[PDB]
């Protein structure tokens, strides 16, 4: 269990990690607008 | 083992999620075109 | 299977499919209509007689009740399916009418190119003309606009046409081609065009109530043209996904809309292919050639 | 708890300093007593030292007897000799290599799971990517009637 | 090869029907006085219904130097260290991994929120672009 957890908190960070980004791309989308 | 059922459970959402997202807009076009056909009908109205 | 058909004493010109995706119709030089069935054996059940020139072009309506086929007798025919005999002989063209379009989801309604000059509008059920731009020359493809109210054709003098049908002037013409234009097909979008002209270059349109001015749009390379100047004719996917071309150099080219890659050049041809058909359904292909038979290609 | 782990090849520490502050948010007999005071206690426990040392006259006779059997079990010892000790020698080997044929099984099953996930990832992110610049196009695209249909209002 | 209770070189091998699997017949016939299902999967399981194997007699070498003092004092003494101090090490780690999986639950749990506040997040972003 550890280590499945481990692994899917990395995993799970990363669709944080790729979410941000977007949200900031489209903040700058918006605010030139 | 599990991280493959992780997985595999989700593959289809993260694709069931921007099949939306593109189908939205997809729909978005048809009235974005719809709109524009009526943009340029009236054009020529006033043209004429 | 490769599925090769035969049967046909003469080139076969066209070939398409019901639009159901049942029964499959093809013609050429033999001045008849042949027809089979696509499943099965891919077998021939009826003929359709009559044509005393050469079909030139076969063109279903879109439930695929009435057949449309442009002669060299400077006439077309609308026939019905149900039957295969004559309901409409649309005489009164002045020249080997080439071209057939049948109106999808309006009016019933028909755009004929012709080797007059002109184009022509007709209403099946008056045996009288619409309306008739004659540009100045041949016109060698035609098809409507999923409005019903522009038609669009291709001719001799490089520079694709579109009039409207209520102004009836040139509504929209497009330049970039080299040399003639032998085949329009516009995708079940209702919006892009594919254009194949004999200058080696196959190249995309679309007509929207509004675009860039200058909408020439994606080009690909490989057609053939030769001593022949046989007419080529391309045609989209049922998806708008791949466009499958024929050229006189009896290669199968099948293209993709998205990465313009060569995704085939197939041989199995003997002579020039003149048609390539899409299935509405299925990954089937139908390639009709000048060496008097046709494929059934499976991808 | 869907992510691309084959896809996103690409702040780890932000998002982990986000995590930390979210959770700032929110029988055995008594041989295991005596196992246990001994270890706390730790002190092992007191053995035979009687038997070397040689009352002593019986311990000494303990010597005698233990001395003789000690002597008579180094003869069928060397009875025999090396060839006792490498058959199973041998047996060490034999059961070595089954261990390692399997970790070639493990090994192999593991592979083929992360191949099959790749070539899964893979068409997903393809899919993903063509959405994404599908969704730009359609911006753009309502960008423009937007921008056309203010100019037909216009007029 | 080995029993699946003691982890040791059983010299009387049995198995049984039900789950098949070598037990030394000592700690099996104890597992099932203490109570009547198999230690493995938990299912029925008698004395009766184990079926002793038959084997190879495994042979060890006692050591040359083998007597009834180093067998009384220094072997046994160091077999009852060997037993301590790993029982005492394996409680250690069983308690330390009951920690790091309090740990791991704890961040998990985070992540979870952190992603469903992006969610709601990236999500009314892109509404506000194509609005």
């Amino acid at each position: 269990e550890l280590s499945h957890a481990l692994y899917q908190h990395d995993a799970a960070c990363r669709v944080i990690a790729r979410l941000t980004k977007e949200v900031t791309a489209a903040r700058e989308a918006l605010a030139t607008l | 083992e599990e991280l493959k059922k992780h997985e595999d459970s989700a593959i289809p959402r993260r694709l069931e999620c921007l099949k939306e997202d593109v189908q939205r807009q997809q729909e978005r076009e048809k009235e974005l075109q719809h709109r524009y056909a009526d943009l340029l009908l009236e054009k020529e109205t006033l043209k004429s | 299977p490769i599925m090769l058909l035969s049967g046909h004493e003469g080139e076969v010109y066209c070939c398409k499919f019901h639009p159901n995706g049942s029964t499959l119709a093809s013609a050429g030089f033999d001045r008849l209509i042949l027809l089979w069935n696509v499943y099965g054996d891919c077998d021939n059940y009826a003929t359709l007689k009559g044509h005393s020139g050469a079909v030139m072009e076969l063109h279903y309506n879109t439930d695929g009740s009435m057949l449309f086929s442009a002669s060299t007798d400077k006439t077309v025919a609308v026939w019905d399916s149900e039957t295969g005999e004559r309901v409409k002989r649309l005489k009164g063209h002045t020249s080997f009418v080439n071209s057939c379009y049948p109106a999808r989801r309006g009016p019933q309604l028909v755009c004929t190119g012709s080797d007059d000059g002109t184009v022509k509008l007709w209403d099946i059920r008056k045996k009288a003309a619409i309306q008739t731009f004659q540009n100045t020359y041949q016109v060698l493809a035609v098809t409507f606009n999923d409005t019903s109210d522009q038609i669009i054709s291709g001719g001799i003098d490089n520079d694709i046409k579109v009039w409207d049908l209520r102004q009836n002037k040139l509504t929209y013409t497009m330049r970039g081609h080299a040399d003639s234009v032998t085949g329009l097909s516009l995708s079940s979008e209702g919006s892009y065009l594919l254009s194949n002209a004999m200058d080696n270059t196959v190249r995309v349109w679309d007509v929207r109530p509004f675009a860039p001015k200058e909408r020439c749009v994606k080009i690909f390379q490989g057609n053939v043209h030769n001593f022949e100047k046989n007419l080529l004719r391309c045609s989209w996917s049922p998806d708008g996904s791949k466009i499958a071309a024929g050229s006189a150099d009896r290669f199968v080219y099948v293209w993709d809309t998205t990465s313009r890659r060569i995704l085939y050049k197939l041989p199995g041809h003997a002579g020039s292919i003149n048609e390539v058909a899409f299935h509405p359904d299925e990954p089937i292909i139908i390639s009709a050639s000048s060496d008097k038979r046709l494929y059934m290609g499976e991808i | 708890v869907d992510a691309l782990p084959y896809f996103d090849q690409g702040v780890r520490e932000a998002a982990a300093a986000l995590v930390e502050e979210e959770t700032r948010r929110y029988t055995d007999i008594m041989r295991n007593e005596f196992e246990r005071l001994a270890a706390r206690q730790p002190i092992e426990l007191l053995s035979m030292k009687r038997y070397e040392l040689p009352e002593c006259v019986n311990n000494s006779m303990a010597q005698l007897e233990h001395q003789a059997v000690r002597i008579e079990n180094l003869e069928l010892m060397s009875q025999h000799g090396c060839n006792a000790w490498k058959v199973y020698n041998e047996n060490l080997v034999h059961m070595i290599e089954h261990a390692q044929k399997e970790l070639q099984k493990l090994r192999k099953h593991i592979q083929d799971l992360n191949w099959q996930r790749k070539n899964m990832q893979l068409t997903a992110g393809s899919k993903l990517r063509e959405m994404e610049s599908n969704w730009v196009s359609l911006v753009s695209k309502n960008y423009e009637i937007e921008r056309t249909i203010v100019q037909l209002e216009n007029e | 090869l080995i029993c699946s209770i003691s982890n040791e070189v059983p010299e009387h091998p049995c198995v049984s029907p039900v789950s098949n699997h070598v037990y030394e017949r000592r700690l099996i016939e104890k597992y099932i006085a203490e109570n009547g299902t198999d230690p493995i999967n938990n299912q029925p399981l008698s004395e009766e219904q184990l079926i002793d194997i038959k084997v190879a007699h495994p042979i060890r070498p006692k050591p040359p130097s083998a007597t009834s003092i180093p067998a009384i004092l220094k072997a046994l003494q160091d077999e009852w260290d060997a037993v301590m101090l790993h029982s005492f090490t394996l409680r250690q780690q069983l308690q330390t991994t009951r920690q790091e999986l309090s740990h791991a639950l704890y961040q998990h749990d985070a992540a979870c929120r952190v992603i469903a506040r992006l969610t709601k997040e990236v999500t009314a972003a892109r509404e506000a672009l194509a609005t």
